[PDB]
């Protein structure tokens, strides 16, 4: 389970938070999202609600899961290790691959 | 009161992007 | 077998391009979002009767106007 | 154009005794700026007060937003309470 | 000119029908079967062209099918018509800047 | 017409209030019949002075008619106070309860209607003003000035009918008022700007 | 409670925009919008592209505790236009405007300011007090200009 | 030179009665090559009904206003016709045909996949196919480059959640996500 700092404040994302297109390494906090700390650059589209909690038996692929690799693929293009972990850590680096080949 | 200035609690990205929650693992005694 | 799913809600059309939804533009026979869920409230409910959805949608809309849009 | 700034700052004197209905860290948040309050976060493209047609000074009072909400009836949520048990 | 026949206008009226006269007295089915593959066709022809916009001919064969379905809907009271819909549909949502000021 | 209108109100009661329990309650007869802007003073009278909404219906206690859905406004809004004047501001049960009264009083206005400035001089002059009035809700938020730094705060959750004065934690806390804004939305830029090649 | 602790002055205030905003760009649907305060409506008119907003502050019901106020402008938006509504002018009613640090006199009962923003938040300390009966009023906004 | 897009310009520029495209002999007969007979419902049949309510006050200054006006004339007769041949396709209907389910599936996905324009099965080197192959592709990345980034959803399964004026359901972003990954993957195509 890994921990996401949301941006602007020093809480934790309980089951819920909402990834950035622009800057594409933050996250926010619900109530954060309600009330509008995430600054004045952005216009609160590129903000997509994504869970936190475990998924279901492996090999389903989710949307989440199909969006945040194709997103870590744009950030890398390597380094198959910093991929794997972008999904959220419970995908294989060797299955990974399988997917999106 | 105007003398009260806070603590700044920083972002850090690296820790906030992808940090987790070795002796749990045995491999080293 | 695995395919590539065909998303018909995000494509536009190209023949006609004017039944589309009101979010992928750019009597009155405006079908604005209200009757546009209204009409799919009354096919769910009735199961396609097109009498007790028409009055559903708030009567403005014929029984062959429904069809233009539920085709 | 800076991002990685604070934007957060707690004052050092807890004075957490009747504040229970704001942001705690679990102290109290102070932003930099204020906050923002949004109606419904939807809006109806329709309704032809807002569309503006070019067919036909007039004032109306409509009641309540949820006019621009897209609200359903009562009806299709008391069929599918009768469609969960 | 008229009152209420100029506002109602579709791009489905111009022709008219000029053939479902003929052809409501047989089948229903048949110049609907013959046109699909004529659409077909005709996008076959539009991808082997790499053009974009689409020709008059189909837009104006489109209307009929259409038509026909529309009226046996009206008409002939299908016993099933089977419900097959993503229960769902897009709308434009509220966007909004941030309240924080960007600093230099 | 009314008949499945005064049940699928009903189904809606009884499935929103499960985690908090408000058509559980304890509520006496309370005939008051007054203005409902007056019905908390109403009720302080009746304090200084001196059967629930699920019995109501069993009872038939209202009509298919203007005044059968107006006493349920009126109830509602004696149940939602009570609540309010019985929990404290800190609580789950009270945003519970304030959720509850915003989604009730909103289903209570929908489906029963279906049943001296200068820049006016030129604007009146030169185009038609089409109008449209409506009535938002409006919240606190509190205001620290320390050595140029302009604290802010976040929304307090504090319900529109608790009717309690305003407390200060300190003295040199102030009080602001934010004020929605809403209109017609801007043309945010497409799918090529959102998500760009970098 | 506030209710008793309402406002003697300051019956109406404005933030309306000047007119060379609309003389450089002009040579609509207008709607109307109010809180559940009871006071402090708020008027706009885009059409189909600029607004011309107005906010009005009635001050006849509105407490003296709830001094400041926050809202939100656009970037196009950058200047203002007070009009002061009082009761009377029968004292020497000081009436300074300042945005953060520096003072406006005025433009030339009724009194009409000049504001010029920049990006960023503002602070529009506005004070109304006399000089024999001792009363002061005080009024902030809180002024959002987006970058 | 696009005499039905200049109208829509003016209408959209708010000043169509100061120029109204200065229609004479040499300006409203070269944008021209009578009125085109356009071919939208209404989206340029409005624009007509304002260019003409406009141009009443003039009444002389424009000489296409009996083109507009012949052309409205075809416009009703050609409704009137439809609506005869309407009736008689009314009163022409069969009493009994009895209509099967198996070629109503099979027309309905058919219709609705050639709204669209995908691929529809029947079930009744080479340099030069590769330009044809990307000028697909690419047009499919020009049309999804032109979605609104502001997209929401709202499906039929709501009202079990009973969101209230500021809820925020799970189930606003269903179809955005699914408006990027193809937009993503047809750009790591290579
Ligand atoms: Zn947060």
């Amino acid at each position: 389970h890994k921990v996401y700092i949301c941006h602007t404040c020093g809480n934790e994302s309980i089951n819920v938070r909402y990834h950035n297109l622009r800057a594409r390494d933050t996250n926010l906090c619900s109530r954060c999202f309600q009330e509008g700390h995430f600054g004045a650059n952005f216009q609160s589209s590129d903000f997509i609600r994504l869970e936190n909690n475990g998924n279901s038996v492996k090999k389903n692929w989710s949307d989440q899961e199909m969006l945040l690799l194709l997103e870590g693929i744009e950030m890398y293009e390597d380094q198959w290790e910093k991929i794997a972990d972008h999904v959220g850590g419970h995908k294989r680096v060797e299955d990974c691959i399988e997917k999106f080949l | 009161f105007e003398t009260m200035v806070a603590n700044p609690i920083k972002v850090s990205r690296l820790q906030s992007n992808g940090v987790l929650t070795i002796h749990y693992s045995l491999a080293n005694f | 077998k695995k395919e590539f799913p065909v998303n018909l809600t995000i494509k536009k059309n190209v023949y006609d391009s004017a039944q589309d939804f009101n979010a992928l533009q750019d009597v009155k026979k405006n079908w604005s979002d209200q009757e546009m869920l209204l009409l799919l409230e009354g096919i769910e409910m009735y199961e396609d009767q097109w009498e007790k959805i028409a009055d559903h949608v708030g009567g403005h809309k014929r029984v062959e106007d429904c069809i233009e849009k539920f085709l | 154009i800076m991002i990685d700034a604070a934007s957060s700052f707690v004052l050092p004197i807890s004075i957490t005794k009747n504040v229970d209905v704001l942001q705690r860290t679990d102290e109290i948040l102070w932003f930099r700026g204020p906050s923002v309050i949004v109606n419904e976060r939807i809006i109806n493209s329709g309704d032809p007060h807002l569309s503006l047609p070019l067919n036909r000074n007039e004032k109306e009072s409509l009641p309540g937003p949820f006019v621009l909400g897209l609200r359903p009836s009562a009806k299709f949520t008391a069929h599918r309470l009768s469609m969960l048990r | 000119i008229k009152l209420q026949n100029l506002y109602n206008w579709t791009p489905s009226n111009y022709i008219g029908d000029d053939e479902i006269e003929n052809f409501r007295n047989g089948t229903p089915d048949k110049l609907v079967s013959d046109s699909l593959l004529k659409l077909k066709r005709l996008r076959k022809e539009r991808i082997l062209n790499k053009v974009l916009k689409p020709t008059t001919e189909e837009r104006e064969l489109y209307f009929k099918v259409k038509r026909i379905l529309k009226e046996v809907i009206l008409a002939k009271k299908v016993s099933k018509v089977p419900i097959n819909n993503v229960r769902a549909f897009p709308v434009l949502q509220t966007n909004y800047n941030g309240s924080i000021p960007v600093v230099r | 017409k009314l008949v499945d209108f005064l049940v699928n109100v009903q189904s809606i009661l009884n499935a929103a209030s499960v985690k908090c329990h408000v058509v559980d309650e304890s509520f006496p007869a309370k005939f008051f019949e007054k203005n409902p802007d007056k019905i908390y003073e109403s009720y302080c009278k009746f304090i200084k002075n001196r059967t629930t909404i699920n019995k109501r219906f069993e009872n038939g206690e209202y009509e298919p008619i203007q005044g059968g859905f107006y006493k349920l406004y009126h109830d509602i809004k004696l149940v939602c106070t009570i609540l309010i004047h019985f929990y404290p501001q800190g609580t789950r049960n009270y945003q519970l309860v304030d959720k509850f009264y915003k989604f009730s009083s909103e289903l209570l206005l929908r489906e029963c209607c279906r049943i001296a400035t200068e820049l006016d001089k030129i604007i009146s002059y030169d185009f038609i003003k089409i109008s449209m009035n409506y009535t938002v809700p409006i919240s606190q938020t509190y205001q620290i000035r320390t050595k140029d730094m302009d604290l802010f705060s976040s929304i307090i959750s504090k319900s529109n009918l608790d009717k309690r004065p305003h407390e200060l934690p300190n003295t040199n806390f102030k009080i602001n008022n934010v004020l929605p804004q809403t209109d017609i939305e801007n043309e945010a830029p497409r799918l090529g700007f959102v998500g760009a090649n970098t | 409670l506030g209710n008793g602790y309402n406002r003697s002055l300051l019956t109406e205030d404005y933030l309306l925009n000047p007119n060379n905003f609309k003389k450089l760009i002009a040579k609509s649907m207008q709607k109307e919008m109010q809180s559940l305060s009871e006071q402090h409506t708020m008027e706009y008119k885009p059409y189909k592209n600029q607004n011309w907003v107005e906010y009005i502050f009635n001050g006849n019901e509105l407490s003296q505790n709830e001094n400041a106020f926050s809202f939100m402008l656009q970037p196009m938006q950058t200047f203002l236009t007070l009009q002061s509504h009082l009761t009377s002018s029968l004292k020497d009613t000081e009436t300074l405007l300042t945005i953060n640090k520096e003072p406006v006199k005025s433009r030339t009962i009724t009194e009409i300011f000049d504001i010029r923003l920049s990006e960023g938040l503002n602070h529009l300390m506005f004070r109304c007090e006399d000089k024999i009966s001792h009363e002061t009023e005080f009024m902030n906004f809180w002024i959002n200009v987006l970058p | 030179l696009q005499e039905q897009s200049e109208l829509m310009s003016t209408v959209m520029n708010n000043t169509p009665t100061t120029v109204a495209a200065l229609a004479a002999v040499a300006a409203a007969s070269e944008t021209n090559g009578t009125i085109p007979k356009p071919r939208s419902s209404a989206q340029l049949e409005q624009l007509l009904y304002r260019y003409r309510a406009i141009q009443n006050h003039p009444k002389e200054n424009k000489l296409e206003i009996k083109a507009i006006e012949d052309t409205f004339r075809n416009i009703s007769r050609d409704q009137d016709i439809y609506e005869t041949k309407l009736d008689t396709l009314r009163k022409s209907i069969d009493k009994g045909f009895q209509y099967d389910e198996d070629l109503l599936n099979k027309h309905l996905v058919a219709l609705q996949l050639l709204e669209k324009d995908t691929d529809v099965p029947d079930y009744f080197g080479d340099p030069d196919t590769e330009i044809r192959i990307s000028a697909r592709i690419s047009n499919r990345i020009n049309e999804l480059e032109r979605l609104p980034a502001n997209l929401g959803t709202y499906s039929l399964d709501d009202c079990l959640e009973f969101i209230t004026k500021d809820d925020l359901s799970s189930r606003m972003d269903t179809f955005k996500i699914k408006a990027l990954v193809e937009l993503k993957s047809l750009k790591l195509l290579t």
